[PDB]
């Protein structure tokens, strides 16, 4: 469920290396595996909000969860297990009818027959699933799964089509392009790219179409009105991409030469995303001063009635500068409100892109201001961002309008939150703006947690606010309260899952949360005296399971919050642990320097709660092994844990030469 | 558990989830009655007086719930007209003595400042709108409950305060005045002013 | 330039082992007390949530505050006075501890604050609009008005009156603001409310005061290439409850991201500070990497209107591990820039920043450029300037603690009349506010000692007669700690303190006769004594007595009868110093001082008074012969001494008669022997400039109540405090709570009469 | 009737053994008058109209850092008043005899400004000035306060006697410079001392006899 919320376009080995990862430590039957793959599929589907998020539920489970299967496959008698766990899942009736009523139609029958075209199930068991499932059920829109599975074959060839430019037909193209801006057809296609692993070439292929259509050739109005439409269809697809599923994936990642393209330029230092606020002030914002004030006659001109030869990407990076003088030109009145009409109309009118553009810079350029001064330049997004020029249009105009609102909508809603103002373009903000606006944030998580724990599984809502707050309170503080909230259950079954629930929560960024769990919470309670009373047995087999699976998961190896944070983190692990392979990777000293903490634990006297604790963690490790965490073990921890009470050893000696002679040392002298 | 016996006795207790399992009236803190004056109380919504939780038969694990006072069945019933004798029924009340019962005096607070409250959302819309019904009702009952001592007035109106203290609670002040004034009218002549 | 004064390390409790550091706190009082936390960790986490006082006088005693904070303390923040300190952690818990029983070595919190969970990280007291500015261009004005002056500051929320309320505003690490009002009464009122209506990080967090009592609160999120943004804040009380109205400022985006050169590096900004708290328009930010690091200033100034540009900006440096503000309020604008650069005052000027090895950069506020250099031979990871700027304190990346010295002039060698003239500055900037002088006697060398005391006095006189009364025993315990520092002059330190204390019992025995009823009216019986005292010279103590209408002294009888000790520590000195006559001593100053001599017979002859009223209030003289009158002998002595310095212009040296009779006086009485205050155990005198001295915690490297004129025993069983500057003893609690003087035991509750605070002191136990 | 009530208490260790005796003697008296009956637990604040007491206390210059007074906001219950008289803690002095005076009156001044600017339903009401010393004044001008600073006492205790506030003086040791004070403040146009050596001078407000 945390898969398909946050990184639908995730590739599938790294989803197939956590899940296998998940079945090796705590030790998973087949059958209740993907029976447990396919319930939160269902589940995550049926809770879905309406809109795009339920093409991009419906395009996980009927396309990346298929894929993922294959692989465990070819990594793992897989048809027996899955066909044992397809009965198992269709006992649950209610679930399934509730999906059925989500879907519009039998989604057990698309999901056997798309299980039966990869292979994991043999074709007598897709007919007699499908046999009892038509017996259980028994008691003109074509729906969103017939759409998507047919969608994706339209995506491949849809690339090989539009690699030629339609043998360069820009009229061709122009219909193909205004059909899949109809409606929810883009989106089709994108959930489709996203869940099969081509949204990356499909960005390539509008990035190189855009840059194809920058600068145009020689051509009259009909051919050039073409030229300009193509450049509107292709920026407004990509900035509808780079909103929705990241703007990494319109980056190019290696560009040999200087000749990055228009887009990705202005995707990097001129348009918002979540974490991203961007300096007005910046000199991508400032390019010059002769060409703006060709651009400021030009939208002062008439109907630009020159879009014969306009060099686009010039113009795009132009409007910032050119709607910064027109703003300080109605600052000091020299400008009337009815010109600034008059621009913003030339603006919006005849391409579409120029709007986003300078909504970008307005967006920058309010954050910046002072509440008082803010008050003229919201005017301008009421212009920019209003209803329709109409009788000039070029075509498909109603459908880029719809587009750009979108957008504009993404854009803007941060200023438009810091201060009450409704712009209401016509819910394409499904998760924003979760927490409620005066409650300490404390409140929130253990709410959250709560609730989690007495359904026992993870909403996609709670999902986001999990995610929220570990960008608001930072690492330190949530993994901490949640351990906290961990540490005061007293009954067995809610210990254990809680563990098993907080684990996929710190898979959010489970390197961060490892660092801070091994190397700041563990040893606090380990070390004050006072503390070692809340790890009682209840509570700390539970709370050694999860510092073990944590070390497991993060030794053997993600969310774009997560990345930024990281980046942005310093940090010397050299100096925070001394310690008396690299070991310049942190996480190898964290572990050294826990295990240095356990052997001194085992080897002291008084021995209390925390004694127990580090019995059990040392348990764990030998337990969840296959064999390696236990690689960095000082050789003292041989002798001294049968000292304080045969496999612990064997496992925990990792085999050298030396090795061999402090393991024969430990288990013969029992 | 003692941090010697540990997993021991905690799994133990744990193997004794399927019984507590077999004996719990599944969703029973959801199951509410429907209010008659007639007497002859079922025993199944029987309250504990002290603690507002349900007798249990046993020391099993009980599912978590089950441990937690139920208010929601409490004020419920007190939202009722005529959940006088049903009260009394559920938490053990008499009326041939008189007790202070704590956690009735609670409820009946928070009964008050929901009423408060939504008195407070608008009350102007709908002229009905059952907020002065509710007024109404909650005059009669908690002129019963502070009258025979089941409650008692300082407590309660310090406790009132202490919860609509810095709340911003203010549209519909003057029905709980106006209640007030008839704990006040009723029963200034018994007790001292002091209370 | 930068000396090492000292070095305090823990003794064996250092090697935190297995868990890892934790960001350290300082805070430097207006009184000169430290209060600092450490990453002690040993056989507990509470040492690293202990909090310790060192008074900077005597490191080795080191209190340590046993603070309730569950999660690590984040901030520290003494008072505007130095009598309260507010110390906040990570999950809320804003504590306001305050003194027990006016001992700087008994905190305890009654009050606090409380935002669950959400981490404070930033928190300040609230401004109660006193601001004063400092022209240096004016040192030689000879007024103490034209040196200091008041800046009509305005604090934020005054209360029916010009009163302001004192509380704090504390910023969370979501986007909550709280600030909390404590009244007169005991009461606290607190609300929290958002930054912004769009909730986000506070990574780093800062506040500042402006005219107007109007907060602003700077927040970043620590991303550097996000902007800081700014928040006006202002509190109001409607009707019972506290109310904050917040407003967004214009923000800032940082330069090294606009460089467009290699942008990327420096992605944390990792200090926020605004120059100085009430100065709101400039901010110092800190872009750090890994390894480099670029502070910068900005100024809000106006031109949008109001818009934040660049002032300066450093190189590239090490990475920056700590960052100490200047708090002395310089006046800061073109002549003073001037007149300090020329004259080379440079006190107000400096930040200093410490780095990843071991320098430390005193660099200026304005243009940062560096303008000096201490190369330790290991990080501060905490720093803190002192209140007049002369020293700087620091936590080190392991137990040590040091304080340093940092020239006036930043090592520029002066001549010596502007060094004396800059410290003589300084001086009478701690004497005009009351904070303490320490660190100026840090920088005080003993060749220009007396020479200094001169200039003091020369700036004692030539005020406008109420300043000399408010600035005497400023200027008495001023006089005697710099006296303290020179070999040629340590000797009259012991005079100044019995001068204070001559002065604490003179009024105060004249405070305690209430006069039954008003004859000769307009001049009350204080000055009536005085000038009964002045124009009757004769001999005998009868004749004094006869003239003063002695049914106007009349006590109760009961503490006519508990003031006994301080007639007998009068009767004692008198008596002494009688003695000393025929011999530089503890007693030389007073031999031709006509003043104090005048006081003594004044008090001597209401003892005769009071005697006679009742005999047991009187002093005791074991004389060798019972036909004696040992106060008139005494008071025949001391009008014979005194009619020689009563003279105008006289300087008499005493005559012979007089030396064979007090060389008489071993024979006729005893002389008993004397306690004298000053008991030195001060680090100044002991220091010496290039010499550091490395000192343990808790090592420290014929016993009187001093106050009270009470012998302790061998082996005291009572509690006792000592002063902190003067070193006087008193014991704790009162020994008859009955029979108490409270006209002169509530004199010193709060301090010694040296003016510094009472330390408790433990028990032996031998 | 209604009154605005203003104590001015000296609070050193001057004042401090007398205070307990002047308290029962005259103040606990005083304010039984302006409420008559004594205070028990019943009387609330928040009536705008009405009698209002309030408290300043002031001290000498040896509390060198901290400020010299320390204000109470006004309060219509005597109650309230009763307990922050017992509040007070008498720790200040040390050598010297004087104190200041001009800061007390200073900010009393203040509040009765702020007292004028709350109570308009009345124009001019019985507006009561206490001064509780034991010591003569300071030379020193006012410095901290607004509107009233470089102003010596008896610049200050003239726009107290000028504009109809009624100043009046308990001391517990017969002195000049009070008497002079009160001299001084004669509004525009019986002996109540209990114990021979007290000085009380009550220019407004009736006290028993003695
Ligand atoms: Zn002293």
């Amino acid at each position: 469920l945390l898969e398909g919320t946050m990184n639908l376009t995730g590739e599938t080995q790294s989803l197939v290396e956590q899940l296998t990862m998940v079945k090796r430590m705590q030790h998973i039957p087949t059958p209740l595996f993907v029976l447990e793959i396919w319930k939160a599929c269902f589940v995550g589907l049926i809770e879905s909000p309406e809109g795009t998020e339920e093409l991009k539920w419906t395009a996980f489970t009927f396309l990346k969860i298929p894929q993922v299967l294959v692989k465990l496959k070819k990594y793992s008698d897989f048809t027996e297990d899955v066909n044992c766990a397809f009965e198992f899942l269709l006992k649950l009736t209610p679930l399934l009818d509730k999906a059925d009523q989500r879907c519009n139609c039998d989604c057990t029958n698309f999901l056997l027959q798309e299980c039966g075209k990869q292979g994991l199930l043999s074709e007598a068991s897709v007919n007699n699933l499908m046999a009892k499932r038509k017996a259980d059920r028994e008691h003109n829109i074509q729906p969103n799964i017939q759409l998507i599975l047919r969608a994706e074959p339209t995506v491949t060839n849809i690339l090989k089509t539009m690699d030629a430019d339609h043998s360069k037909s820009p009229e061709g193209l122009l219909g193909v392009l205004g059909h899949m801006l109809s409606g929810k057809s883009l989106d089709l296609l994108l959930a489709a790219a996203a869940a099969t692993g081509k949204l990356k070439s499909f960005a390539r292929k509008f990035i190189n179409l855009n840059e194809f259509t920058t600068y145009g050739s020689e051509e009259s109005t009909k051919p050039a009105s073409v030229r300009a439409l193509l450049f509107d269809i292709s920026f407004l697809m990509l900035c509808h991409v780079a909103q929705t599923y990241g703007s990494e994936v319109i980056l190019s990642e290696s560009r040999t030469g200087a000749e990055v393209p228009f887009f990705e330029t202005w995707m990097q230092t001129c348009m918002p995303e979540e974490g991203k606020i961007l300096n007005p002030d910046h000199p991508c914002f400032r390019p010059d001063s002769t060409k703006v004030e060709s651009l400021v006659a030009l939208l002062n001109n008439s109907s630009e009635m020159k879009l014969v030869q306009m060099k686009w990407h010039e113009a795009c990076l132009s409007i910032s500068a050119a709607i910064l003088e027109i703003l300080n030109a109605w600052e000091n009145g020299v400008l009337a409100f009815e010109s600034i009409q008059k621009i913003t109309d030339n603006i919006k009118g005849k391409v579409c892109s120029l709007a986003v553009c300078a909504v970008a810079w307005l967006v920058a350029h309010v954050r910046m201001l002072g509440l008082d001064e803010r008050e003229k330049s919201l005017q301008m997004i009421r212009q920019l961002a209003g209803p329709l020029f109409s009788e000039n249009t070029l075509q498909f105009y109603n459908e880029r309008v719809v587009i750009m609102n979108s957008i504009l909508e993404r854009m803007c809603a941060d200023v438009l939150q810091q201060t009450a103002t409704q712009i209401k373009f016509p819910d394409t903000m499904p998760y924003w703006n979760l927490l409620p606006p005066k409650r300490p944030i404390k409140e929130v998580l253990t709410d959250i947690f709560a609730k989690v724990l007495e359904k026992g599984w993870v909403d996609s809502r709670s999902i986001h606010i999990f995610d929220t707050l570990l960008h608001m309170g930072g690492v330190y503080w949530f993994c901490n309260n949640l351990i906290k909230e961990l540490l005061k259950e007293t009954r067995k079954e809610h210990t254990l899952r809680a563990v098993e629930l907080l684990y996929s929560i710190f898979c959010l960024d489970m390197q961060q949360v490892t660092l801070v769990l091994l190397g700041h919470i563990l040893p606090g309670l380990l070390t004050d005296s006072s503390k070692w009373h809340s790890l009682m047995d209840p509570p700390g087999t539970a709370l050694a399971k999860l510092a073990v699976w944590c070390a497991l998961s993060s030794y053997s190896s993600a969310s774009t919050r997560q990345k930024k944070r990281h980046r942005e983190d310093i940090e010397d692990y050299i100096s925070l642990f001394p310690l008396d392979v690299n070991m310049r990777d942190p996480l190898n000293r964290v572990l050294a320097n826990l295990f240095l903490l356990i052997s001194s634990i085992l080897g002291s006297r008084t021995a209390g709660p925390h004694t127990q604790f580090v019995q059990w963690f040392m348990e764990e490790c030998v337990d969840c092994l296959e064999q390696s965490v236990l690689q960095f073990m000082p050789f003292t921890t041989v002798s001294e844990l049968v000292k304080v009470s045969k496999v612990v050893l064997a496992i925990t000696d990792l085999s050298l030469p030396l090795g061999r002679q402090v393991a024969a040392k430990a288990i013969a002298a029992l | 558990p003692h941090w010697l016996l540990g997993n021991l006795v905690s799994d133990f207790v744990d193997t004794f989830r399927p019984t507590a399992r077999i004996n719990s009236i599944c969703g029973r803190c959801s199951l509410l009655p429907v209010v008659n004056n007639s007497g002859a109380i079922c025993n199944s919504w029987k309250l504990d007086p002290a603690t507002l939780r349900f007798p249990l038969k046993g020391l099993l694990p009980y599912d978590k719930d089950l441990f937690e006072p139920q208010t929601a069945l409490l004020r419920y019933v007190l939202e009722q007209p005529y959940s006088r004798d049903m009260v009394c029924n559920m938490l053990g009340l008499n009326k041939q003595h008189k007790q202070r019962c704590p956690v009735l005096e609670d409820q009946l607070v928070d009964l008050v400042v929901y009423a408060m409250e939504r008195s407070e959302t608008e009350e102007k819309f709908d002229d009905g709108g059952t907020s002065q019904l509710l007024w109404q009702h909650l005059s009669s009952q908690l002129i019963f409950f502070v009258l025979f001592q089941f409650a008692s007035f300082p407590h309660m109106v310090l406790s009132l305060h202490q919860k609509l203290a810095g709340r911003g609670l203010i549209k519909g002040r003057d029905h709980l005045m106006w209640v007030l004034l008839q704990f006040i009218s009723g029963s200034i002549q018994k007790n001292a002013l002091a209370d | 330039m930068m000396d090492l004064a000292y070095v305090c390390e823990w003794e064996k409790w250092s090697k935190s082992t297995h868990c890892p550091s934790v960001p350290l706190a300082c805070a430097w009082s207006c009184r000169n007390l430290i209060a600092f936390t450490m990453d002690l960790r040993s056989d507990d986490q509470d040492l690293t949530r202990m909090i310790h006082i060192l008074d900077t006088e005597h490191p080795w005693d080191l209190h340590s505050i046993p603070s309730e904070h569950h999660e690590a303390i984040t901030c520290l923040e003494w008072d505007q006075s130095g009598s309260r300190l507010l110390s906040a952690d990570a999950d809320g818990q804003i504590k306001c501890w305050s003194m027990a029983d006016h001992l700087a070595n008994s905190w305890e919190s009654s009050v606090g604050s409380l935002v669950e969970g959400d981490p404070i990280v930033a928190l300040s007291w609230l401004h109660n609009g006193v601001k004063l500015a400092l022209h240096v261009e004016k040192s030689g004005a000879s007024s103490f008005g034209e040196k200091f002056s008041r800046v009509k500051f305005s604090p934020s929320l005054t209360l029916f009156g010009g009163k302001p309320m004192e509380g704090w505003i504390a910023v969370t690490v979501s986007g909550l603001v709280t600030v909390s009002l404590l009244k007169p009464s005991g009461q606290v009122l607190t609300s929290t409310e958002s930054l912004c209506r769009l909730r986000g990080r506070v990574a780093l967090a800062d506040i500042a005061f402006t005219g107007g009592g109007n907060i602003v609160v700077a927040t970043a999120d620590g991303s550097s290439a996000s902007p800081v943004q700014f928040y006006k804040v202002c509190v109001s009380v409607v009707s019972e409850k506290c109310r904050i109205d917040t407003e967004i400022l214009p923000s800032l985006f940082m330069r090294c991201t606009t460089d467009l050169n290699r942008k990327d590096k420096f992605p944390a900004i990792t200090h926020l500070k605004f120059l100085a708290r009430d100065m709101s328009e400039q901010v110092l930010l800190c872009a750090s990497s890994q390894t480099s690091s670029i502070v910068e200033c900005w100024s809000l100034r106006k031109e949008t209107i109001l818009k934040w540009r660049i002032l300066s900006a450093t190189n590239d440096l090490d990475r920056v591990s700590a960052v100490a503000l200047p708090k002395l309020p310089i006046s800061l604008t073109n002549t003073d820039l001037k007149v300090a650069s020329d004259t080379q005052f440079y006190p107000g000027l400096g930040l200093a920043l410490a780095f990843h090895d071991g320098s430390v950069h005193i660099v200026h506020r304005l243009s940062l450029q560096t303008m000096a250099v201490f190369y330790s031979s290991v990080h501060l990871k905490a720093m803190q300037l002192s209140w007049t700027s002369l020293a700087l304190v620091g936590i080190d990346s392991h137990g040590k603690l040091s304080v340093l010295r940092l020239s006036p002039s930043m090592g520029h060698p002066l001549e010596v009349g502007l060094a004396l003239r800059h410290l003589l500055f300084l001086l009478e900037y701690c004497m005009v506010t009351g904070y303490d002088w320490w660190d100026i006697l840090l920088h005080v060398q003993p060749s220009m000692v007396q020479s200094l005391v001169e200039k003091l006095h020369e700036e004692y006189t030539r005020q406008t007669a109420a300043l000399q009364q408010v600035l005497s025993t400023r200027i008495l315990a001023m006089k005697a700690s710099l006296c303290k520092l020179s070999p040629c002059t340590v000797t009259r330190v012991c005079d100044y303190h019995t001068k204070l204390f001559l002065i604490a019992i003179s009024s105060t025995l004249k405070s305690l006769l209430r006069p039954h009823f008003l004859n000769t009216p307009d001049k009350s019986p204080g000055d009536r004594l005085t000038e009964i005292c002045t124009k009757i010279t004769d001999v005998d103590i009868d004749k004094v007595m006869i003239n003063l209408k002695t049914e106007e002294f009349v006590l109760d009888m009961n503490t006519l009868q508990a003031l006994q000790q301080l007639l007998q520590w009068v009767g004692d000195f008198v008596l002494y110093l009688l003695a000393s006559l025929p011999n530089l001593r503890p007693g030389h100053s007073f031999l031709r001082d006509g003043t104090s001599l005048g006081m003594l017979r004044e008090l001597m002859v209401v003892i005769r008074i009071w005697g006679l009223l009742k005999p047991s209030c009187l002093p005791v003289y074991t004389a060798t012969s019972d036909t004696q009158d040992s106060m008139s002998l005494l008071f025949r002595l001391l009008t014979k001494l005194w009619i020689c310095c009563r003279d105008e212009g006289p300087a008499s040296e005493p005559d012979e008669a007089l030396v064979d009779e007090c060389c008489l006086l071993p024979s006729q009485l005893l002389i008993p022997s004397l306690d004298w205050l000053p008991a030195s155990d001060g680090l100044v005198s002991r220091l010496q400039p290039k010499q550091p001295l490395r000192l343990q915690f808790g090592r420290a490297p014929p016993k009187i109540d001093h106050l009270r004129r009470l012998h302790l025993g061998a082996c005291p069983t009572e509690e006792c405090k000592a002063c902190t500057r003067c070193g006087c003893v008193t014991m704790l609690k009162s020994p008859n709570r009955t029979t108490a003087v409270k006209q002169w035991e509530q004199r010193w509750i709060k301090n010694c009469l040296c003016g510094g605070l009472w330390w408790r002191v433990p028990l032996s136990y031998p | 009737v209604v009154a605005d009530v203003v104590f001015v208490i000296e609070g050193t260790a001057n004042l401090g053994p007398y205070f307990e005796g002047l308290r029962k003697h005259y103040l606990l008296p005083a304010i039984e008058y302006f409420n008559g009956g004594p205070p028990a637990e019943t009387d609330f604040g928040g009536d705008y109209g009405g009698t209002q007491y309030s408290l300043v206390v002031f001290n000498t210059v040896d509390c060198a850092p901290e400020s010299y007074v320390q204000c109470h906001a006004p309060t219509s219950s005597a109650y309230e008043f009763v307990t922050w008289l017992d509040g007070i803690k008498f720790m200040g002095g040390g050598g010297e005899s004087c104190s200041l005076i001009a800061e007390g009156l200073s900010t009393a001044l203040q509040l009765f400004d702020d007292f004028k600017k709350m109570r308009e339903q009345i124009g001019q009401t019985h507006r009561v000035c206490l001064l509780i010393c034991n010591s003569p004044p300071y030379l020193l001008p006012a410095v901290e306060s607004t509107t009233y600073s470089g102003c010596t006492t008896e610049n200050l205790v003239q726009q107290i006697g000028e504009r109809g506030i009624h100043f009046s003086i308990v001391s517990p040791r017969k002195l000049p410079a009070l008497r002079l004070l009160f001299e001084k403040a004669a509004p525009p146009a019986t002996d109540v001392s209990q114990d021979p050596r007290h000085m009380v001078l009550v220019r407004g407000l009736v006290l028993p006899v003695g």
